């Protein structure tokens, strides 16, 4: 009795927009409304074989022949102008609420059990831990993925925008708030209270996030990369495409959303590596490894089936992880 | 009810839909982990119809892999430079090549077919020796689709192929088109002892092929020369 | 029991920008902020038949008939103005650090084995040899590739820029410092300590490098050359395109990056040719040859696999080469070609 | 205390004599069952001295077997008939040969080196194909010293070699001169698992080599081409 | 002029001078070094 | 006027490169560039440009 639903789907909370890039000078950050956009250009790249050879030391003349016919490509590139040193990345993020309610469900008993389970979750403790971790990931500019690496100074401005004007302003130094640990601060806990009030359904939260990274004059910034499938063989010259909303280099919204939910510090491997993004079988692509394997009893699906069907409430950290995966949304069903 | 055509697998989507009133299912064609295609095919399609729905994409993959991993071509020409007297598809370069324009000091030259030519002067006996040593088998391009640590001659670095890598060369859907019975007869084995190699997981009575048997099988299928 | 990771990727350190070209007169090199940029123009070229021919050709009727109908091209060209004799080339450089940590890696055991191997390299000696060679390649203006050849006087001004203003200034005579050997000098060694502090992760290094080359009035300068794509063009198109950033002739950032890491002197072929760029199977495209061919055990991959997997640490200059290749970055692993 | 040099064995006569006052023994050199020589060598001879007492007879046997079982030679000549342009030692004949005197209708001919010549007109591309297909390995003459049912490709008629037949190709005294460690490294095995093949009797932990390993070893030693 | 049927073009003179060590007349040596000062793309 | 008129900017063969370099070196040792520079100075002297 009380089996899981065959179809079950959750719309995402914490919707971000596409993060648009512009360039300007530091200490002109308060006049940064007429800053020009960072444009995407093309350049020619000639390179040679720096990869491993399939037949290692058995063909040196093939190596010399491949160096006499080098690879010619055309690559999309995005730099700051030579007279500006600060990248400004701007997006908006709205926090909605109604986190437990599925957008599709087959069994009515399953969704009533799920709704009362998340109701007991909110009743025991609020969204305060999850919203504190989300406000941390907004405080440090983790959404600057490679634009933050080696930055001289990162500064985040967060505007809570109630009506058509700004209701509150936060100002953080993103290099002080580390990428490693979750601290406490009055402004950060006030922002966490706002995010938790949005997550509970007691208010409508719309924020404008603007990050300023001090990289250097003319240095290269890193927008999102598009798909270039089945165009690298016939001519093969265009080999890298950068994402852009109209004539402006941009980061994908799902990349910002992946940087926001990097909150999972409860995975059974260790915690000395740092937080990861919440996911069923919480996995990193750059490491090629799934933490929270289903052979261990700590992935999302077994935890949700134990909490909902058999009423085995896990630890409060694993409950935080399950509710974070419900906030993330997704297609959960018999596939 | 998945369908296996060599290294390709066509799986249905585990719940259908109703398109145009008729029940349908989404069939996905994978080449290992890489998802190649999706189609929406109706029910009351036999597995043969699902097979030659995707046969064209499989054939385009075969054409692209055959053109991409084609072996090199050396050309025996005379002293003037044009008028190719002979051609030979080699799997390796003769290692004494160094960029050459042929002159009339020697009557025979062996150039690369690639355009900044490398070349060597030969005398039709060392050309025959180089062509005997370095020639390519007729199905050498399948070596482009293999991990290379299963193709090495050094036994310290060699690892046995998996079942998916073994299905590139053995099987009715493989790129050699050689069944398991014929590949067992090539190795001097029985069909059941050879089918023990093609199970997939180590639990279901599957042992790995040996170094000598794998390299001898690649020799006898005309894939790697394996001298 | 410990094999190499199947994927492994290192982001680069020593990121230069695109080098921008401007022009002015010498001894106005201190007021070189309003120098106008070097523009890229077009011109017409008529060509003779001055290449090799086949034996199907070289009959006098065919050769004379080919000389009858010539070839006409449009060519991008960049020159100094006729009243200016000095090329100014400006770019910025970030020295970042963290050179051992891969940006992607498959095996965790390989990751911390490689991390502790780079840790023992840093503990045994600093980055001071590598930073000395990088500061040499900054000091001689090797990032001027053909714009340095036949130059009367080359002078390099390097401003280490900490906050929004200058923190330090170096002034070098780039024709005095050779492209051949690596000398010792107090200002150059202090620049090397700054670069080694950047490479070690102990600080944030941002430099602005400016080169002044005294070439001559109206002479041809050589920006980076783009790649022209035309399939079935109408007999007289462009045959040469030059890179430009906002109507200013420019050099690609990877060209400057290749001239920066021209520090490999330890290749087994010889040392009388000079330093080459650090590459796996260290190879120059002009010679069409691969030094550190993998049949000798001095390419990057066998050196790295001996040092990490089997703990066979190579010679200290080979260790310098392997760490310079990790600073270069790359896709190492089974994405093999 | 017998001495084994590949397939040769030198045994003493189990009771000596007194020649010239000094004690002697008769040493017999066998090539398997065939008795090749007898000498009367004194005691206080080391086994090395007994070895190069018979080394000359062994070398004459090697010369005679190398000349007797030499592979055939095809010659690429031009249209006149003389002036051999190329030579190739083949282990088989191209099967389209039929007795020919070359004329000028074709510029290239491939004749046998045997005197009633057989021949074929070729065009330097099918000559390269025939030389690639039919060439002989550098130690093909050792196949003359083998029973032929251990050399067959048909696995129904193949039987594994005995230890004496295995010592023709593997061992420090063998005709290939390849030790057991190097032959184990060629097959991707260990030295002990390969020494299990070289025991001699089925009781003393000896298994027989497999079809694929034996033919791959003959390929890698340069004895049989084994395509 | 320097028509390659006659052996006085730059390519045959440089090939005879460098490969076969057949150094030409001093006027033709002046012509070859003048072509090397001129520069070019010499290749197949 | 620059100098270095024997050295190629790009080349495949190293042996041919060294043979060409020493061939131009023996040309310079037998006589300088004085005849070629004399003819170039003549073409500078008259305004043939």
């Amino acid at each position: 009795i009380l089996s899981t639903a065959s179809v079950l789907a959750f719309e995402r909370k914490l919707d971000p927009s596409d993060a648009l890039m512009s360039a300007g000078a530091w200490a002109q950050r308060d006049a940064s409304q007429e800053w020009p956009a960072v444009t995407v250009r093309e350049k020619s790249v000639r390179g040679t074989i720096s990869n491993r050879l399939k037949t290692k030391d058995r063909d040196p003349a093939k190596l010399d022949a491949s160096i006499q016919s080098p690879n010619l490509q055309t690559v999309d590139v995005a730099n700051l102008p030579s007279d500006a040193d600060t990248l400004k990345v701007r997006f908006t993020l709205r926090v909605l609420g109604g986190a437990g309610t599925p957008s599709a469900c087959n069994d009515a008993a399953y969704r009533d059990k799920l709704l009362q389970t998340v109701a007991t979750y909110v009743n025991e403790q609020g969204f305060a831990e999850l919203a504190r971790r989300y406000a941390h990931n907004l405080a440090n500019a983790r959404f600057l993925w490679r634009n933050r690496v080696g930055a001289e100074a990162v500064e985040v401005r967060i505007n809570h925008i109630r009506q058509g004007e700004v209701a509150r302003t936060w100002r953080f130094d993103a290099l002080a708030i580390g990428l490693r640990d979750f601290k406490a601060d009055a402004e950060l806990d006030a922002l966490a209270e706002l995010i938790a009030s949005g997550l509970s359904g007691s208010g409508h939260v719309l924020l404008e996030v603007v990050a300023f990274a001090r990289i250097g004059d003319g240095q290269e910034v890193f927008p999102s990369q598009e798909l270039i499938l089945d165009k690298g063989d016939k001519k093969g010259q265009k080999s890298k495409t950068l994402y852009s909303v109209r004539d402006a280099a941009a980061i994908h919204s799902q990349k910002i959303g992946n940087a926001l939910r990097t909150i999972d510090t409860w995975y059974p491997d260790e915690d000395g590596l740092g937080p990861i993004a919440v996911e069923p079988y919480g996995s990193v692509t750059s490491q090629g490894k799934a933490y929270r394997q289903p052979k261990q009893k700590l992935d999302f699906y077994t935890l949700l089936d134990n909490w909902v069907l058999r009423d085995e409430a896990p630890a409060v950290e694993q409950q935080h992880y399950v509710i974070a995966n419900l906030i993330r949304g997704g297609v959960f069903g018999e596939a | 009810n998945a369908i296996h055509i060599g290294p390709f697998s066509i799986t249905p989507a585990a719940r259908g839909l109703h398109y145009g009133g008729l029940p349908h299912h989404q069939w996905t064609l994978y080449y290992g982990p890489r998802e190649m295609a999706i189609k929406t095919l109706p029910d009351s399609y036999t597995s043969s119809e699902v097979r030659d729905e995707f046969s064209d994409i499989i054939a385009e993959f075969v054409i692209d892999a055959r053109h991409r991993y084609a072996p090199d071509v050396l050309e025996l020409v005379n002293s003037d430079g044009d008028a190719v007297l002979a051609r030979v598809a080699v799997s390796r370069l003769p290692e004494a090549l160094s960029g050459c324009i042929p002159d009339d000091r020697f009557p025979y030259w062996l150039l690369t077919a690639s355009r900044p030519r490398l070349g060597l002067p030969v005398t039709l006996n060392e050309y025959t020796a180089l062509a005997v040593e370095l020639s390519a088998p007729p199905l050498a391009w399948i070596t482009g689709l293999l991990p290379g640590e299963v193709l090495t001659h050094d036994a310290e670095e060699w690892r046995p192929p998996t079942s998916w890598e073994l299905r590139h060369v053995v099987g009715e859907g493989s790129f050699t088109g050689v069944s398991g019975a014929a590949a067992a007869a090539l190795l001097g084995m029985s069909a059941t002892n050879f089918r023990k190699y093609t199970a997939g997981d180590s639990a279901a009575n599957r042992q790995k092929i040996s170094f000598a048997a794998w390299h001898y099988l690649l020799d006898r299928l005309g894939v790697k020369r394996a001298s």
